[PDB]
């Protein structure tokens, strides 16, 4: 729901854009395509819906 | 007379084709059609033009 600073042991990888991949962002998993965004997130916001 | 009638009725989708790239290139706008397509809802063209 919000920014987190305590995380489990897991290795990160490089960002892959414009391709259908399995992603995991701070514990949230799914499938989709990543593209640059023009939205403006405030400092206390982590996800958009 | 047929010209006036067609202009008097507002239609949502002019055509029946919506390319994958176009929806991604228009993410900022909350297009209603792209939302339907990404959720498995489709509209089919009439046989008679």
């Amino acid at each position: 729901n919000a920014p987190a600073t305590v995380c489990g042991p897991k290795l990160s990888t490089d960002l892959i854009k414009n391709q259908c991949v399995n992603f995991n962002f701070n514990g949230l998993t799914g499938t989709g395509v990543l593209t640059p965004s023009s939205k403006r997130f405030q400092p206390f916001q982590q996800f958009g819906r | 007379i047929e010209d006036l009638l067609f202009n008097k009725v507002t239609l949502a989708d002019a055509g029946f084709m919506k390319q994958y790239g176009e929806c991604l290139g228009d993410i900022n706008a909350r297009d209603l059609i792209c939302a339907q397509k990404f959720n498995g809802l489709t509209v089919l063209p009439p046989l008679l033009t």
